[PDB]
Order: C-alpha cells, then sequence, then structure tokens
C-alpha cells in the first residue's frame, strides 16, 4: 500500500539518529588523532605551500627535492621548540636535568639541538616519556588545553645547577 | 551473441566485417572489444605479408634478368652472391618445387 | 500491452520476494559503518526500548 | 626510456626478419620459376653437381613425405 | 567588415622539403575570385629531436598531468551560503570560546592609571574556529541590484 | 581483523563523532590492463633501417587520435585502435565527481539553461555580463 | 622560485635534456619538410587549396599535404575589429537620427 | 580528476555550434550541442573568420533529417533527445511468438563445390547460389569454398 | 561591497598578502590555548 | 534481474527516502509533463517561423531557391518531429514549416 | 526442491560453483667444449 | 513553473500591475514605502535584465 | 602484499621488536606503516586504540594509558637488525642543528631592535 | 640462434636497393596492439586443451609469413589497391596526371 | 696539468687491428674536465692486494668499477653527426661516473662551451649540470645547438681517419655498433 507522497514537498529530512559533529569535543588524556583526512587539509597545504590558486605550481622537482620552501625553511630555519625544566637545576646540582621536547624530535635529535645550539657537548643518555598536552579550565568554565609535549631526562657526565640570588 | 546480432553478421557478410563496422558504444561487448583488436592486428599482418610478397616478386623479376639463361654455374652463382642467395637453400627449395610438380601431375 | 491503472497482481509480489530471497546472497557490510550498524544490537544495558538509545551515551 | 625502449627493439627485429622473409620467400621463388622455365624449355640445364645436389634433395624430400605418410 | 575581405595567409606544409618549388612549377594567378598575391616559403626555427621522440614527449605530458592534477584537485568551490551559515555564532558562544582574565585585568588597570586603550587586548573570534573551516582563497559573489533602501543615502526617514 | 561495536567507553565516545569525518575522494578512472594506450605510440609506423628507429611521421602525428590520461594527461594512438578507449573518453568528458554532488543544477530552470549537460559534464556555458547585456540592448537601441 | 621556472622552461623548449647522456640529434635532421606561405585576398575553402596545391604523384589521400592553416593577420584583424565597432556605431546614429527628425518632419 | 578534457566532438565548423554529442556518436540524452570555445569567440571575430558564402553553408539545415547519421530523424528534433526506436528495434515485439522460417542467403562460391550423394553441383566458380544460412556458416564459410555475396 | 563576511577574522598582512596566512592562523590558536597575557586564573582547574 | 522496482510500485525518490530506481536517466531535459504538452511541440494553432521580413527581403530571400524546385517536393514532416523554423538561413526551402 | 540458488552455502551448492570447484634479453647460443 | 499569464505581467500602466504581493501591511512607514517602490522597480527591471541575458 | 616492510607487522625479534606506526619522512626512501586510506583507517585505530598482542605474552605498541599519537611520530630513520640495537639506513631524515658563527657584523645583532627594579608578586602584566 | 644467422647471412646493398625501390613498404607495430592478459601457465595450458582459447573474444596469435590466399577479403583489397596504384603510376610516368592537374588550375583559374 | 696536454686511445673494430687517435686538451679554459679526462686515461690500478688484505677485506678492490678508460666502448655513434663512448661502471651507454664522485659539474666552463669545428671532444650528459666519464668526437661540420649545455674540453690532432673508419660501422637493430667498437688501451703523451 503506497503513502500520500503528493501532499510533502521536495525536501530531505533529516535522519533520525541525528550525526554527531567530525570536530572531537574531548579534551582528556585519552584523547584519539583522527586518521581521516579530508579535501580542506590538502586545500590548506597546497595554498601555504605555493599559493594555491593564485600562483602556478612548481615542477615535480621542486617539490620532492630539498629546495623546496617548506623544507629548506626546516633546514636552515629550525622551529623547535625546548626548554627546560628549571625545578630540576634550579638551587641543585643534578646530573640529569629535564627538558620539555616538541613530541616530535628524537633522542639524537635532542643531542645534536643540545651539542650545536648550546654547546652541551657531555650527554649520556635520554629517557623520553610522552605527555599529554597540560588542560585547565578558565573563568567561565571553557576547557583549554596547551601543546603536547615531552619529557626528556638528560643525564650528562659533570653535575650542572643554576644559582639563584636569595 | 543474439539471433538478430546473427542476422546482421549474414548481412553484413562475415563476423570480422561486422565488429569492424561496429565502432565503440554501438559494440557494447568487451568480447567485442578484444576480438576486434585481433583482427585489426591480424589486417595489419596479412597487409605486412602481402607487401612481403610483392618484394619478393620484385627481387625475383630483378635477379632473373641475369640468370636467365643459366648457362655457366660459376655466372649464376656470382648474381647469387650479388643478391645474397644461399645456393643449399636454392637447391632445397628447387627440390621442393619438383617434388610439388610430379605431385600436381 | 498497456497497464490500464490497474494494480498489480499478488503473484508478481510473490515472484518478486522469491527472486529476492534467492538473490539474498551478496553483502553489504562496511568496515567504519558496523560501528553505527552494531546500533541495532542493543547490548548496553543502559538501552531502553520504550525511551531509546539516550541513556547508553556517555 | 626504460618503458619505450623494449617497444622499438622489437619493431626493429620484426623489421629486420621482415627483410629476412623477404629473402627466403624471394629464393623459394626464384627456384619455382627456374625449374618452371627449365622443364618448359629445352637446352636450358643446369651444371652437373647443381644436379645431382637437386636430384638428391629430391629423393630426400620424397623419402621424407613417404615416411610422413606411413 | 565583410567589404574589406583582406588578405589571407594559407600556411600549406607539404610533405617533402621541396615545397614552394612544386607551388611555383604550378603557377597559379587566380582561384576562383581569390588572385592569390604570392607564394614563399614560411621561415621557422626547426624543432629539436624531442618535439617528435616519444620519450621526450610522454615526460612532458607527465610533467603536464602533474600539474593540471595540483592545480584541478581537490575542488572546494569559491563560496557558498553554507560558509556563512556555519560561521555564524551568538555573543555567549563567542564569549564562551574566547575569553581570558586579559580583558577584566586591563579593564582594572585602566581604571587605576587613567590612560586610554584603542585596541583589544585580546583576539576575538566571531566564528569560534569556523573560519578555519571555510578554504582560504574563498569570497563572496558580486550581487547586482539588491532588495534594500540603504544605498540611497537617505538621512531623515 | 578490527571489528566495530558499541563501546560505552570514551574510545567509543570518541569514534561515534571521529567517523563521521567525510574522507577526500577521487574519481579514478578505470585501467586499461589489457589496452596500454601509451603502447601503441609505436604502432602503425615505417622505419629507417640506416638507424634502425622509428620515422617521425608528419601524416601520422597530424591524424592521430588522443586518448586522455590522469597521469600522462593524453597518449596519441593511432585511429584504428581507438575503438577500444570509449569509455575512458566518456570518464573524461564526465565531471570528476558523483552526480547527487552537483545535481543541484539540473533541479532548477536558471541552471538548467545556464549549464551544459552533455556527457554527464556539468560546465557552466557562457554567459554575458549585466553590463555587455546592457551595451548591446542599448547599442540595437532596444 | 620563477626565475629558475623560466630557465628550465626555456632549456626544456630547445630540448637539451636526453637520459642516455649525450647530445640530441641536430633539429633540422629529422625535419623533412616545409611550409608554404600563400597569401590571398579572399577567403578560400581549405578542400579546395588542398586540391589544387597537391601532389599530382602522390597516391594518397593527402597528396603530400600534411595539413592547410588558414589566418588573418592581427592587422587585418584589428582591422576588421575596428570596423565591426564603427559599423555598429554607424547603425545606431543612423537609427537615432531617423528616430528624431521622424516627428519634425 | 580530468587534467585534459576532450573537445567537443565534430566541432569542424567556425560559426555554428557542433551538432549534439550522441548524433555524433556519444552519450544521448541531449538535444542541442555547445562549444565553449565558439561561444567564447567574440561575434567580430567569428563574422571575420567567416564569409557570407561560408556562414550560409554552415546554415545549411538537413530537417527534419540528420546529416552525421543517415537514414533516421534528429534527436534536436524528435521529442526526446533519444533516437527513435522504430527503425532499429528487436527482433520481435511483445507478446508476439518465434515463427521465423529458414531463410537462405545468397552466396558466392569460390570453387566448383559437387555433392556426391545427390551427385550435382552446389554452385560453379563465381556463381551467386542461395543456400542455407547455417550450412554457409559453418561448412562453407571455413573451407573458404565460398563468401557472403555483398 | 565585503568580500568577506563581516564576523570573519582578519588573517592576513597589513598590505594585504597571504604569504603567512596559516603561520598567523597558528599563531592565532596558540594564543588562544595559552595566551602571554593571562594573568593568575581563578578557577579550581588550573595546569599546574 | 527477473522483477524491476517499478514493477512493485515501490516509491524510490530522492526527496522521500533518499534513494532512486538503477535503471533511468540521470539528466532529462524535459520532463514527462513537457513531452505531454504536444500543443507547443508540434504545429497546432501555433506560429513557428517569428521573423517578419519586409517585401525586398522576402524577394532576397526567395533568389536563393534552385530553379527547379516545386513546394510539392517537401512532404509535411510527421507528428514526432517538432514543427520549428530556423529563419531565412542555407538549404531553408527543404524545411517545410519556413 | 532442488533449489540450490535460493538454499544458502550451507545447504545447498549451485552448478556454477560445482562447476568451479573443479576448475579453480639477449640469448647467445653454447656448445658443450665436450664434443668437436 | 505551470502556466502563469506572462501575456499580462506586465501590461499595467505602472511596475506594481499584476504582481502578486501578499507580504504587505495596512501601514507603511516611509522606509517602508521607499523599500515598497524599490522591490516593484527592482522585480521589474529583475525580470527585464534576467530575461534579456538569458536570450543574448 | 604491503607496501611497508614486513617487520612492523612482526618483528624480526622473537619477542617483537619494531612493532607499531611508523612515520616516514616525504623525502624519505623508506615507507611506513601509517597510511589515512578508509581501508587502513581500521587497522590504524586499532594499532591507536587496542594495541597490538603479541604471542609472547606482551602488548608492544600501547599497554594503556595516553595513546599515541603517529601524526608526531619522529620520522623512521632505519630498521632493526638482530646484531646491533638499529640500522640508521636513511641520515637525511636526522635532524642535524647547525647554526652559522660569529663570522662578520654578528655581534652586533640582538634579539630585539632599539626603539626610538626589585620584582614583586603581581597578578597580571600588561606588557 | 637468430643474430648468429644475421650476422652469417648479411643483406646485400643490391638486394636492399631493390627493397628500398619497392613502392610500397611495410608497417610493423600491430604486435603491440595485442590484447595483454596475465595468464598463468596452468590455466592457459587447461584452457589450450579444453578449447577455451577462441571462446568468449578471445584468440591465438602466431606470427605467420605466407597465407592462405582465397575468399580472403584484406587480401582481396590491397590487391585491388595495389592494382590502382600501379595505374596511378602509369598515368604518372606517361605524364596525364599532370595534364589533368593543370585542367584543374586553369579550370579553376577561369572560373 | 701543463704537463699533459694530450692523451691516445687504441681503438679496435672488432676483430680489426687497434689504431691509435690522439687528442688535444685545454686545460685552461676547463680544469675539471680536462683533469678527468686525464686521470681516465691514465688508470693508475698499481694497488695490489695481498693474501691476508684480501682476507681481511672479503671483497676485491677490482670489483667495484675502476676510473680507466681501458676496455671501454663507443657505444653511441651516428654517421654524420658524432661517436659517443667511455662508460666505466658498463658498456652500454648509461650510469655515468667521475672521479670526483658519481657526476661532477662546471656553471662557468659549460656557459662558455662553443662547437663551431669538427673534431671537437666534449662530455656527453643528460643535463648540463652532471657530467661523467662518457665523452664524445663531434664528427659533424658544425653544431651550434651544443653551447650551454655540454663543455669542450680539447679536439682530436691526430686520428680523424680513425674517426671516420669507426663511424662507417654498420648499427644492429638492437641500437648498437654491429662491430664492438672497443679501447684496448688508452694513455697520456707527457
Ligand atoms: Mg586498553
Amino acid at each position: 500500500k503506497g503513502w500520500r507522497t503528493w501532499e510533502y514537498q521536495h525536501t530531505r529530512p533529516d535522519p533520525r539518529p541525528f550525526p554527531d559533529p567530525p570536530v572531537n569535543d574531548y579534551f582528556g588524556r585519552s584523547r584519539i588523532w583522527n586518521p581521516i583526512a579530508c579535501k580542506l587539509g590538502y586545500v590548506r597545504k597546497k595554498a601555504d605551500e605555493w599559493g594555491w590558486p593564485n600562483k602556478p605550481p612548481p615542477p615535480t622537482g621542486l617539490r620532492y627535492s630539498q629546495e623546496f620552501f617548506p623544507f629548506f625553511f626546516e633546514r636552515y630555519f629550525p622551529d623547535a621548540e625546548v626548554r627546560l625544566l628549571l625545578d630540576s637545576v634550579l638551587n641543585n646540582e643534578t646530573k640529569r636535568p629535564v627538558f620539555q621536547i616538541p613530541c616530535s624530535m628524537s633522542k639524537v635529535e635532542l643531542v645534536n639541538y643540545l651539542k650545536n645550539i648550546y654547546g652541551i657537548d657531555n650527554v649520556v643518555r635520554v629517557e623520553v616519556r610522552n605527555r599529554r598536552g597540560r588542560r585547565y579550565k578558565n573563568e567561565v568554565g571553557e576547557i583549554k588545553m596547551m601543546d603536547d609535549y615531552k619529557v626528556a631526562v638528560v643525564e650528562l657526565d659533570t653535575p650542572v645547577s643554576v644559582e639563584l640570588k636569595q | 551473441m543474439v539471433e538478430a546480432a546473427m542476422f546482421e553478421v549474414e548481412k553484413d557478410g562475415g563476423f570480422d566485417n561486422f565488429i569492424l563496422k561496429r565502432s565503440g558504444p554501438e559494440l557494447r561487448s568487451t568480447y567485442g572489444e578484444r576480438i576486434r583488436r585481433h583482427i585489426l592486428v591480424r589486417q595489419k599482418e596479412i597487409q605486412k605479408n602481402f607487401v612481403l610478397q610483392k618484394q619478393a616478386q620484385m627481387l625475383v623479376e630483378s635477379m632473373e634478368k641475369e640468370i636467365l639463361p643459366m648457362e655457366d654455374g660459376k655466372k649464376v652463382e656470382e648474381v647469387l652472391e650479388k643478391y645474397g642467395i644461399d645456393k643449399e637453400q636454392l637447391l632445397r627449395d628447387i627440390a621442393r618445387a619438383a617434388v610439388a610438380k610430379k605431385q600436381q601431375l | 500491452n498497456y497497464d490500464g491503472n490497474l494494480p498489480t497482481h499478488r503473484a508478481v509480489h510473490v515472484n518478486a520476494m522469491r527472486e529476492k530471497a534467492r538473490q539474498k546472497a551478496p553483502r553489504t557490510v562496511a568496515g567504519p559503518r558496523t560501528f553505527y550498524n552494531s546500533a541495532g544490537s542493543r547490548a548496553n544495558a543502559r538501552s531502553s526500548r520504550f525511551g531509546g538509545q539516550a541513556a547508553v551515551g556517555k | 626510456y626504460e618503458f619505450h625502449e623494449p617497444l622499438r627493439r622489437k619493431n626493429a627485429e620484426d623489421m629486420r626478419q621482415f627483410q629476412t622473409d623477404v629473402i627466403d620467400m624471394a629464393c623459394a621463388m626464384l627456384g619455382e620459376r627456374l625449374l618452371d622455365t627449365v622443364n618448359a624449355s629445352d637446352t636450358s640445364s643446369f651444371p652437373a653437381e647443381w644436379q645431382e645436389a637437386i636430384a638428391m634433395h629430391v629423393e630426400e624430400i620424397e623419402a621424407e613425405m613417404e615416411e610422413v605418410a606411413a | 567588415p565583410d567589404e574589406i575581405e583582406g588578405p589571407w595567409e594559407a600556411y600549406i606544409t607539404y610533405d617533402r622539403e621541396d615545397g614552394l618549388s612544386y607551388a611555383q612549377s604550378l603557377g597559379i594567378t587566380t582561384i576562383g575570385v581569390a588572385t592569390v598575391l604570392g607564394l614563399t616559403e614560411h621561415v621557422r626555427e626547426p624543432q629539436p629531436y624531442a618535439v617528435v621522440d616519444p620519450v621526450y614527449c610522454e615526460a612532458l605530458r607527465r610533467e603536464r598531468a602533474r600539474e593540471e592534477t595540483l592545480m584541478k584537485w581537490p575542488h572546494v568551490p569559491e563560496w557558498k551560503y553554507e560558509y556563512s551559515t556555519y560561521t555564524r555564532k551568538h555573543l555567549a558562544d563567542i564569549v564562551q570560546y574566547n575569553y581570558t582574565n586579559v580583558v577584566d585585568y586591563v579593564d582594572r588597570e585602566v581604571l587605576l592609571t587613567g590612560k586610554s586603550v584603542w585596541e583589544c587586548p585580546i583576539h576575538i573570534d566571531h566564528t569560534c574556529g569556523g573560519s578555519k573551516t571555510v578554504p582560504p582563497h574563498a569570497k563572496k559573489p558580486v550581487r547586482y541590484m539588491d532588495a534594500g533602501i540603504a544605498n540611497v543615502g537617505v538621512t531623515d526617514i | 581483523p578490527v571489528v566495530f561495536k558499541q563501546g560505552q567507553g570514551m574510545f567509543s565516545h570518541q569514534l561515534k563523532r571521529l567517523l563521521q569525518k567525510k574522507s577526500i575522494h577521487r574519481y579514478n578512472w578505470d585501467p586499461l590492463p589489457m589496452y596500454d594506450p601509451r603502447k601503441l605510440v609505436h604502432a602503425s609506423r615505417h622505419m629507417d633501417v640506416e638507424t634502425w628507429r622509428e620515422v617521425p611521421d608528419p601524416h601520422w602525428d597530424e591524424r592521430s587520435y588522443l586518448v586522455p590520461d590522469q597521469m600522462f594527461y593524453n597518449i596519441p594512438v593511432p585511429p584504428e585502435y581507438k575503438d577500444a578507449y570509449w569509455w575512458r573518453e566518456l570518464q573524461a568528458r564526465r565531471v570528476q565527481c558523483p552526480v547527487e554532488w552537483v545535481s543541484h543544477r539540473m533541479y532548477n530552470k536558471g541552471d538548467r539553461q545556464r549549464y551544459d549537460f552533455q556527457d554527464l559534464a556539468f560546465r557552466k556555458k557562457f554567459e554575458f555580463s549585466y553590463e555587455e547585456v546592457v551595451k548591446n540592448a542599448k547599442d540595437m537601441r532596444s | 622560485t620563477a626565475r629558475a621556472v623560466e630557465i628550465f622552461k626555456e632549456r626544456l623548449k630547445r630540448g637539451i635534456y636526453r637520459y642516455p647522456p649525450g647530445p640530441p640529434p641536430p633539429p633540422g635532421a629529422h625535419d623533412k619538410t616545409s611550409v608554404v606561405k600563400v597569401e590571398l585576398s579572399c577567403y578560400v575553402e581549405e578542400e579546395r587549396l588542398r586540391e589544387l596545391f597537391g601532389r599530382y604523384d602522390v597516391f594518397e589521400p593527402h597528396k603530400g599535404i600534411v595539413r592547410v592553416e588558414l589566418k588573418l593577420p592581427d592587422e587585418v584583424l584589428k582591422q576588421k575589429e575596428e570596423a565591426e565597432q564603427l559599423w555598429t556605431q554607424y547603425m545606431a546614429e543612423c537609427s537615432d537620427v531617423k528616430a528624431y527628425h521622424q516627428w519634425s518632419t | 580528476v580530468a587534467p585534459w578534457v576532450p573537445p567537443p566532438r565534430h566541432d569542424i565548423k567556425v560559426t555554428m555550434p557542433p551538432p549534439p554529442g550522441g548524433e555524433v556518436g556519444g552519450r544521448f540524452g541531449v538535444s542541442q550541442g555547445y562549444s565553449d570555445r565558439l561561444a567564447r569567440t567574440p561575434y567580430w571575430k567569428r563574422m571575420a573568420l567567416s564569409t557570407y558564402k561560408l556562414r550560409m553553408m554552415e546554415n545549411a539545415t538537413r530537417y527534419p533529417m540528420s546529416e552525421h547519421r543517415p537514414g533516421e530523424y534528429d534527436i534536436r528534433y524528435l521529442p526526446t533527445p533519444y533516437p527513435c526506436t522504430i527503425r532499429n528495434r528487436p527482433l520481435l515485439e511483445v507478446g508476439e511468438p518465434r515463427q521465423i522460417p529458414s531463410i537462405r542467403i545468397p552466396v558466392i562460391f569460390l570453387v566448383n563445390l559437387f555433392d556426391e550423394a545427390k551427385g550435382c553441383w552446389f554452385g560453379r566458380r563465381y556463381e551467386t547460389v542461395y543456400v542455407e544460412r547455417q550450412f554457409m556458416r559453418e561448412e562453407l564459410m571455413p573451407q573458404r569454398y565460398a563468401i557472403y555475396a555483398t | 561591497q565585503r568580500k568577506l563576511p563581516k564576523h570573519f577574522p582578519v588573517v592576513q598582512a597589513s598590505d594585504g598578502s597571504s604569504l603567512l596566512r596559516e603561520e598567523t592562523i597558528a599563531c592565532m590558536e596558540r594564543e588562544r590555548r595559552l595566551p602571554h597575557n593571562m594573568g593568575k586564573l581563578y578557577s579550581y582547574h588550573r595546569p599546574y | 534481474v527477473k522483477y524491476t522496482p517499478m514493477m512493485l510500485n515501490i516509491q524510490n525518490m530522492m526527496w522521500w527516502n533518499g534513494k532512486r530506481n538503477l535503471y533511468r536517466a540521470t539528466y532529462r531535459e524535459k520532463t514527462w509533463y513537457e513531452i505531454s504538452r504536444t500543443g507547443a511541440f508540434t504545429k497546432g494553432r501555433r506560429p513557428v517561423m517569428r521573423q517578419k521580413y519586409s517585401r525586398e527581403a522576402l524577394q532576397a530571400a526567395l533568389a536563393m531557391v534552385p530553379p527547379g524546385f516545386e513546394v510539392a517536393d517537401v512532404p509535411r514532416p510527421p507528428q514526432r518531429i517538432l514543427a520549428q523554423s530556423e529563419g531565412i538561413v542555407g538549404r531553408w526551402y527543404s524545411n517545410y514549416w519556413t | 526442491r532442488f533449489n540450490p540458488e535460493s538454499v544458502g552455502l550451507t545447504r545447498g551448492t549451485s552448478a556454477f560453483a560445482w562447476k568451479w570447484w573443479h576448475t579453480q634479453q639477449e640469448r647467445r647460443s653454447h656448445r658443450p667444449p665436450a664434443w668437436d | 513553473g505551470g502556466f502563469t499569464m506572462k501575456y499580462k505581467k506586465g501590461t499595467g500602466l505602472w511596475d506594481e500591475d499584476h504582481v502578486n504581493d501578499y507580504k504587505t501591511n495596512r501601514y507603511l512607514s516611509a522606509r517602508a514605502t521607499m523599500r515598497w517602490y524599490q522591490e516593484m522597480e527592482r522585480h521589474q527591471t529583475r525580470n527585464s535584465l534576467n530575461a534579456r541575458r538569458a536570450t543574448q | 602484499k604491503n607496501s611497508w616492510p614486513e617487520w612492523m607487522d612482526n618483528g624480526a625479534d622473537g619477542t617483537g621488536y619494531g612493532i607499531g606506526l611508523h612515520r616516514t619522512h616525504p623525502l624519505s626512501r623508506l615507507r611506513g606503516n601509517l597510511k589515512r586510506s578508509p581501508s587502513h583507517v581500521p587497522r590504524v585505530l586499532g594499532m591507536m586504540i587496542q594495541g597490538v598482542w603479541h604471542k609472547s605474552g606482551v602488548k608492544l605498541y600501547f599497554r594503556g594509558g595516553k595513546p599515541p599519537n603517529p601524526s608526531v611520530h619522529p620520522y623512521l630513520t632505519g630498521e632493526p637488525c638482530p646484531l646491533y640495537g638499529w640500522k640508521v639506513t636513511d641520515e637525511s631524515v636526522i635532524r642535524q642543528f647547525n647554526m652559522p658563527s660569529i663570522d662578520g657584523t654578528n655581534f652586533r645583532y640582538k634579539p630585539y631592535v632599539a626603539l626610538q627594579k626589585p620584582l614583586a608578586k603581581r597578578l597580571f602584566f600588561w606588557r | 640462434t637468430d643474430r648468429e644467422r644475421r650476422q652469417e647471412r648479411p643483406i646485400t646493398s643490391a638486394a636492399l636497393a631493390v627493397m628500398q625501390k619497392c613502392p610500397i613498404q611495410p608497417q610493423l607495430g600491430f604486435v603491440h596492439a595485442l590484447p595483454h592478459d596475465t595468464r598463468d601457465a596452468l590455466l592457459q595450458e587447461w584452457e589450450r586443451m579444453h578449447h577455451l582459447d577462441w571462446q568468449f573474444g578471445k584468440a591465438v596469435y602466431t606470427p605467420r609469413s605466407k597465407e592462405n590466399v582465397r575468399g580472403n577479403l584484406t587480401w582481396l583489397r590491397e590487391d585491388r589497391h595495389y592494382d590502382q596504384r600501379m595505374k596511378f603510376m602509369q598515368e604518372v610516368e606517361s605524364g596525364e596526371a599532370r595534364a589533368k592537374h593543370m585542367k584543374l588550375i586553369a579550370e579553376a583559374a577561369g572560373n | 696539468m701543463r704537463i699533459s696536454e694530450r692523451a691516445f686511445m687504441d681503438i679496435a673494430i672488432g676483430t680489426k687491428a687497434p689504431r691509435r687517435i690522439v687528442f688535444k686538451l685545454f686545460p685552461r679554459k676547463c680544469p675539471s674536465a680536462v683533469k678527468n679526462f686525464i686521470e681516465l686515461c691514465s688508470g693508475n690500478v698499481s694497488t695490489d692486494t695481498y693474501e691476508s688484505g684480501n682476507r681481511d677485506k672479503l671483497i676485491s678492490e677490482s670489483a667495484l668499477p675502476q676510473l680507466t678508460y681501458k676496455n671501454s666502448t663507443f657505444h653511441r655513434v651516428e654517421k654524420g653527426y658524432l661517436i659517443q663512448g667511455g662508460d666505466i661502471v658498463t658498456g652500454r651507454g648509461t650510469e655515468q661516473l667521475s672521479i670526483y664522485g658519481g657526476t661532477f659539474s662546471a656553471p662557468e666552463e659549460v656557459r662558455a662551451s662553443v662547437f663551431d669545428k669538427p673534431g671537437l671532444v666534449g662530455t656527453a650528459s643528460s643535463s648540463p649540470n652532471a657530467h661523467g666519464s662518457q665523452f664524445f668526437i663531434l664528427t659533424a661540420k658544425e653544431a651550434n645547438h651544443l653551447n650551454g649545455t655540454c663543455i669542450c674540453f680539447g679536439q682530436v690532432a691526430d686520428g680523424l681517419d680513425v674517426v671516420q673508419e669507426i663511424e662507417q660501422v654498420p648499427i644492429d637493430p638492437s641500437g648498437f655498433p654491429s662491430l664492438k667498437v672497443s679501447i684496448v688501451d688508452c694513455g697520456v703523451l707527457e
């Protein structure tokens, strides 16, 4: 038996189980990165790399070579935020300071960083731990979360310290 | 195929003619596309063999002018070497032609 | 060969259902869609038949 | 180039084999026409060794025909 | 414009290099009502072997394919009403999304000091992060003959 | 392998919202494993026995038929073998998108007149600007 | 990047690259064709030009002709465009004169 | 994504748009052909590249027939842009039984074929004889004793 | 007439170029996550 | 396929349940209601050539007719053929309505 | 009675499945140095 | 779609004639009256210009 | 088969050394098992959430707690080996940070540009 | 091997000149247009015995030099085309082709 | 390298007797290419390994391609244009090799190269900035299309008849010379 389909205007209703937005609203400790890639990611990547669509795309050789601007700038003008935890070397002579490393660096990369940018040439070993970014809530109750980091305990040869004048 | 398609083959005068007359979406069969590729390759090969036979005829009519009297074996072998022909293979095909003539008669 | 604005016979629907049962072999299961397809199998103790699927979502 | 080179190589081999087959078919047709002219005209024969080899090859071909028949 | 037929240039690509010699041997004076003016050899630069080589042409076509793919894909519309629909939030949503104690602290500090403030101490994202969902090359279309009395410039009604 | 079920935990709460993301789409044409198009550039050609390589036949290059392609953008093949690439030509002339995503152009008279619907190629036709229309009408004095 | 891209385009136009390390063959070596430029006073059909300029010794449908390209010079094209604009202005002006003096006669 | 889109089919005119792609050999459903290049070309440029005789030759109409597909009407004049189904239609109609008789087709013989059981000639060399369809298809054609009479 | 709606944030240079649009967006997102001018937070949920 | 969804009168519409039938045209230049309007398709009480030429334009359009042409040569096109007139174009006399 | 296409693979097998169960450089001539 | 008296649309002495206006009010202020005249002229001009653009 | 090596599926070591999602540099020649296709999303999410249970009786990639983020893993730099701990196959991946020296006028440059005391605990600093 | 045979019996300059003076020349690119199928040895050797090589649009290509000529439509077409080529060559060597071409030229000039 | 101004090669057409061709290099205008050519013509392989040395190395130093023009071939020859040869890793005409490494480069030398006279020797390269061991002797009259692509590092002072003799070798369908044109011995005349 058919329905009275001549009484409804041709508009599509909403499905009964309404889908949740793809945006992840959970900011806890088990936050999951979404493996699914969307069109907007590629669009923004092209527009950031070679000014799509106002500029013609560079040839495949330049795009896949080390001279492409992103890789060139990442090599010559590195952007790595290595910050020292003062609670380890402040008014205490310790042999293993603690650093906050971007989660993309490795132990050898951190050793090279400390050896070349600052000159720390006495590094025994590095122990790395991946920690979720520090989350908090402001006065209005909105959930904020800082960038993720990596705790790197760096063992040295000679104990170092920083003296705080009383 | 279908009965109308077989009638159309008989009308066109051959399965190959029917397949080659049908063009693209008119012949929506993948089997038809495969057999059309095969037929095109085989047609090109037949044309190649026709050109080959014409080349052979031209070579024969060019080298017959000197080998017509065949009075001297050395005189014959001079032309055979100038045109690049193996004497043993020539004798073998002469014998094959003789056997074929005996079979025909 | 004209219908005449006449309804279809019952044997037509019977044979259609028989053909559907015969061609019931293939499958349309998708990987990431099984997560939402499993909602028909209410396994959480918070699921209600008359209330719905409201209290089951954390 | 690594994709396209074998194709032109096969084409070159095809041209070489075409020339070889042209030579072979020309030799066969030359033998045919020579035999026809010899068995048609008069006082136009082959040299002694030529006739001997032709007779020997005819014997061999007839033996092969008898073998493939029996 | 039809009265000025003007001279037409016909470039004929002959199969052999004896071009214009066969033409001058023919030596036509008129064809219909055309009255051929002259016959010369079109001087052109010799094309390199790369134009006829299949490997070079395949490489160039591969490069053009990659360029056109990078330019055309993925396709995203320049603008649609859905962008401005989704990027709209209410005032309470804006305040809840972007808010820091900086505004209240600056209010207190300015009340206590007496200085002036010209720019907001905090950047306010009125889209609540929705503008990051709109592609970067977006721009609204030009609408002609809108239904509004605002462009008249009335100052007394 | 990996099965999907309800959850009732935070991982499932995240998955229920993350699996709703629309993955990037790209219309991939049907491959040609049997009839390789770029293999026919060596078909139906004469070769010079002096150097043993093909001859750049201008007539071949002129009468060649272009079969479109996504990674080589097109291939010139002899017109004799062009009948095996009739579906790739349709896929290339068609819009590189599911028709449902652009079907809003066949559901109103304006777009049904402004847009070309041929081989499922939703491409807008030529349209005069309003200034051009006014200019034409005023020059025609009507 | 812009500078290097224009340089590489200029390099590719000349065709100086070859996978087997070696210089490419000279350009005018494989051409084996020529182009004749004919100046006409009126438009002539391409088929007419082909049948009148074709080789009478070639047993092919093209008759030694690869292609025929008809073109208008840039000066003649600009002249045609300016004449079209002037003709539109003239039509509009005569219409306006007629419509303005229709009522005073 | 399509890096190269094939041009409109049979766009070999200077002033007039190409015929419908379905009439040229593409997909049906369109009762009019459109060429983006001809549309973008200004009117003065078309009038400059064309002449009055050429313009009229391109305007030449074949109503109500089609010049690219001979023997049938044009899809732009048919009610639907699809081809008419009165000429090329299935073999049997709806509700019609199959009662087609055994038809005998003409065939050109290539050799002097002599039936020994009946003691008579099938057909002489270069003779057009009417034979059975199945016989010609399965026995005469493979032996190359005869070919179809076309 | 505006080329972008009135509620869109201005992510562009002073001259109008969009060379650092993504960098400006990342800087704004980092500032929203943790502003440098943020005083003493009063909430009972502090990062440390 | 032995029984198509169009037999069982199954209402499959995009605006209704998001489904569409398998055997149908993606695009339809004219809906069934426009095809049934035979008055606007055939030549019924309706003019087909809207250009009304002057006396000199009528005579100029008759000069391009080849000598030896008769009106009885051009038949009336059938009903399923759209009644239209392209105006004074090349070979216009072949058009029955023009 | 004898409806293999209607019954599942656990109850019967079709004729198609029954039938398909059974179904599914350069060269240089070299002569050995042993002989002459 | 459907049948509508296009042969009457635009036949009145002014732009407001033969327009199905069912969104009005018994009292219109100065701004409301200005917008009413603006919308009548805009309806007429948009119809005419869109028809001309489509035809050309 | 799969594009990534088979030790990422089952490490060459008997303990299961070298199991997990490995991200590679775009310009690198090595290939990893981090793929975002609609067919690879299930196993990637499985490795991120459920982990991987080895037949030896241990979870190799994710035992529990905070899930790993394969999008921020440092780029893959080689392959395992039984003799040593790790073979660095791709060296260009590792960021060898190198900065210039005092050569030139580098002794006058400061982090800020010059435009034309006892600290006290405050609640807010504007600038 | 074939390479050894070719190095043993080369092609003479006279034969090569005759073959080049031949009016018609072959085109050798058709082997590249054969449909390619990834078929295993067991499957192909099973089809070869079960007579499935020429079924469902498939076929078996074997290179041939000589072909049976009786009712071969393409051979008859090539023969007629060669006859027309020879007639055209006779015309152009007698000079009537240039005569007809000049007649067309004079007609187009007078018209 | 003013001491080494000319080198020599002994070209053999298959089984024919070796014939000597003598070059003449211009080390002033292009030191890198001339130095590479001289070192390849010299080819000092006097490194003699012993039993214990081979045992501790496990790989003979001769297992890798040696930087010598000896036993090389002329893989690319086209009548009327030039003759190309000098491959180290094999005798087929690909995968160039140099003494500095894989391939060297010299833009200031490439920009000033001019090919206008026959018998001029240049470096056969795929790109203007990837030069190796493969060289070519120009046989044609003038090749002006090679100006900013290759580097002419000298000419031929004796052996033009040898060049014209090895140029007349027929080409086989494999795209290579029908007769193996090889270099049996190379050296330098200091
Ligand atoms: Mg767990």
